[PDB]
């Protein structure tokens, strides 16, 4: 029964010794966020937030809960270009934006580069994945900064967060990970306000509160090896409650401080953080029009322009 | 008895009632951690009873990335 009000319970969670209806599952969710936010420090009280929005259950869900909470939160899709996915992505974050009366901001990659992530995944020297990995992070980062946010959130939940941890222990970076990145020059904050939740959980809350989400999974993700962490950890949460959240948190916690320091050098091209002389995300769209050119995908005489980071 | 599958990607199956949803679930090799199901607008728990003329949807809580 409902721990709250005695009630039948709606959602059963015995990782945490709880059970829950409806309302008191929704008022704790919402709750639970605005916790974890606090103890991190993730953001400021009504600040203007960049939310990564997919359509998926986690970032929708994401974008309902920031709002509620009473932080200024914007959307930011990208039209990413696969198939029917990417245009029923775009229509279900369109609809919840207009339904709640919300600020969604577009981009379009095969619009704004000329190549979707089907392409990229053939011209770039890249799998479809990694193109696509690089360029949602890139374009995230700089609507972020143009646009004068301080911080990005986006909806990686526990599964998530635990599979990638699973994932560098198995094929030995650790340190990078973390629910909050501090803010650097050309480069947003970023915050993870459900790391702390399952996907179980997530959806639940979206499915509760009558979130319509895209349900269909990208076809690129069939055989991710993320899929393989998850069916493992899930296997051991089953028999062992809290295991997940207990791996990610005794990493976070002990682990991950003692693990390790060199200045972000600035792009030639586009001004944005980089390692290198320029960025991944320019010397792919030059290898990608290099090899568009040879097969006729693309005008010779024409040339990648990025968008440099203002100042 | 009518169970329909997510994703679709759509798969649809049936199976016998007047049972818990834990039982059902194990029947189709479902991990109860990796989703959750649905009869009309009220998610179902493990101890919850599935009848025999129950219709239920269940959906992958499992992201692909
Ligand atoms: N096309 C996109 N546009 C904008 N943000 C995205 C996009 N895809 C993913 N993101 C951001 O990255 C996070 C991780 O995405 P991932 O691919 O792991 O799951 P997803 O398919 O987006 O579904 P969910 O929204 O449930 O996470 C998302 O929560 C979202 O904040
Ligand atoms: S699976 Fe996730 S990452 Fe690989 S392509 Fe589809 S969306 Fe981009
Ligand atoms: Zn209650
Ligand atoms: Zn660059």
């Amino acid at each position: 029964v409902c721990k709250v009000c005695g009630q039948k319970a709606q959602v059963e969670m015995r990782s945490r010794g709880l059970a829950l209806c409806r309302e008191h599952y929704l008022d704790w969710f919402v709750k639970e966020t605005e916790r974890a936010i606090r103890r991190h420090r993730m953001l400021l009280p009504g600040e203007r937030v960049l939310v990564a929005v997919s359509g998926g259950k986690d970032s929708l869900a994401l974008w309902d809960v920031l709002s509620r909470l009473g932080y200024q939160a914007v959307g930011l899709h990208i039209e990413l270009g696969i198939g029917e996915y990417s245009k029923r992505s775009l229509e279900v974050t369109q609809a919840f934006a207009r339904e709640r009366g919300l600020e969604l901001l577009v981009v379009d990659l095969k619009e704004a580069y000329g190549f979707g992530v089907p392409e990229l995944a053939r011209l770039s020297g890249r799998v479809a994945c990694s193109a696509c990995g690089l360029s949602k992070r890139y374009i995230i980062n700089q609507v972020a900064v143009e646009e004068g946010f301080r911080v990005v959130a986006t909806g990686h939940n526990l599964d998530d967060e635990a599979a990638v941890l699973f994932g560098n222990l198995l094929n030995p970076t650790l340190s990078r990970q973390g629910p909050v990145l501090p803010e650097k020059p050309g480069l947003a904050a970023r915050v993870k306000p459900f790391y702390r939740f399952s996907e179980r959980e997530v959806l639940s809350y979206t499915l509760l509160r009558g979130i319509r989400y895209l349900h269909e999974e990208c076809p690129n993700a069939k055989g991710a090896k993320s899929l393989l962490y998850k069916e493992a950890l899930n296997l051991v949460e089953r028999s062992m409650p809290g295991a997940k959240l207990r791996f990610l948190d005794g990493f976070l916690e002990k682990i991950r401080p003692r693990l390790d320091e060199v200045a972000l050098r600035e792009c030639e091209r586009c001004g944005y953080p980089t390692t290198g002389a320029v960025c991944a995300f320019c010397r792919m769209w030059d290898a990608v029009y290099r090899r568009a050119k040879k097969r006729k995908l693309l005008p010779e005489e024409v040339s990648f322009r990025p968008r440099v980071k203002p100042l | 008895h009518r169970v329909v599958l997510r994703l679709p990607e759509r798969k649809e199956v049936e199976v016998k009632g007047n049972r818990p949803l834990r039982e059902v679930l194990e029947e189709l090799g479902l991990n109860p951690e990796t989703v959750v199901a649905v009869r009309g607008e009220e998610l179902l728990t493990l101890e919850d009873e599935v009848r025999e003329e129950d219709t239920l949807e269940v959906l992958s809580a499992i992201s692909g990335g």
